[PDB]
C-alpha cells in the first residue's frame, strides 16, 4: 500500500470554517467548555 | 452538495483543569474540527491554570507514556499576549497539525497550550527526540508558519530532561 499523505493548507481549511457542516454543536462537551457560558 | 473533508489522522481534544487529563472529543474531518472549535471556549477564555491539548488518536498529553517518553517538544513562550493573538496562534498550530503541514508530520504527537496568567506556553510534541531531520524541519516550519520572533524563545527540549 503506497502511502500518500492527505495535506491541507491553512487557507483552504479556514475557508471551510463557515460551512454549514462546520456549525454542528459538539455532543460530548462539558458545559464549562462551551463558548459564552 | 457540501461533503466533509477527511483528515489524514484522527485527533482528540483534551482539557486539563490544572492521570488528570480529560478526554473531550475526537474528530476526523475539517468540518468536525470547526464544529468543535467554533463551539468551545478559546484559550483566551478558559480557566487560568488549565491546558488544552490536541493529540493524534492513541496518544495522550502525558510525557511518560510509551508514545512520548523518548520524544521532545518545541516550546513557544507567549509573554502577556493579547487575547486575539493568543487564540490565533493556537488555532494556527492546530491547523498545522491537522493539515499535516510538516514534511515529517508523522513525527508529530500533538500540541499543548498552557494558560498561565502573565505568560502562556504552546508546545508541539514529537515522538523521537533524537530524530534530527524531523525535529529541525518541524521547528523551522513552526517559526515560519507562526511568524515567531525572538521573544517567543522557540526552543527544543527532550521530555526526559524536564
Ligand atoms: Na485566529
Ligand atoms: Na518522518
Amino acid at each position: 500500500p503506497h502511502m500518500t499523505k492527505l495535506i491541507y493548507e491553512r487557507a483552504f481549511m479556514k475557508n471551510l470554517r463557515g460551512s454549514p457542516l462546520s456549525q454542528t454543536p459538539p455532543s460530548n462537551v462539558p458545559s464549562c467548555l462551551l463558548r459564552g457560558t | 452538495p457540501h461533503m466533509k473533508h477527511p483528515l489524514m489522522n484522527v485527533w482528540t481534544l483534551w482539557y486539563l483543569e490544572n492521570d488528570m487529563q480529560n478526554e473531550i472529543t475526537s474528530f476526523d474531518t475539517v468540518e468536525d474540527f470547526w464544529s468543535l472549535y467554533n463551539h468551545i471556549k478559546p484559550p483566551s477564555e478558559i480557566k487560568l491554570g488549565s491546558d488544552y491539548s490536541l493529540f493524534k488518536k492513541n496518544i495522550r498529553p502525558m510525557w511518560e507514556d510509551a508514545a512520548n517518553k523518548q520524544g521532545g517538544r518545541w516550546v513557544i513562550t507567549l509573554n502577556k499576549s493579547s487575547k486575539t493573538d493568543l487564540d490565533n496562534l493556537w488555532l494556527d498550530v492546530l491547523l498545522c497539525l491537522i493539515g499535516e503541514a510538516f514534511d515529517h508530520s508523522d513525527q508529530i504527537c500533538g500540541a499543548v497550550i498552557n494558560i498561565r496568567g502573565k505568560s502562556n506556553k504552546i508546545s508541539i510534541w514529537t515522538a523521537d527526540g533524537n530524530n534530527e531531520e524531523a525535529a529541525l524541519e518541524i521547528g523551522h516550519k513552526l517559526r515560519d508558519a507562526l511568524r515567531l520572533g525572538r521573544n517567543n524563545s522557540l526552543q527544543y527540549q527532550l521530555h526526559k530532561d524536564t
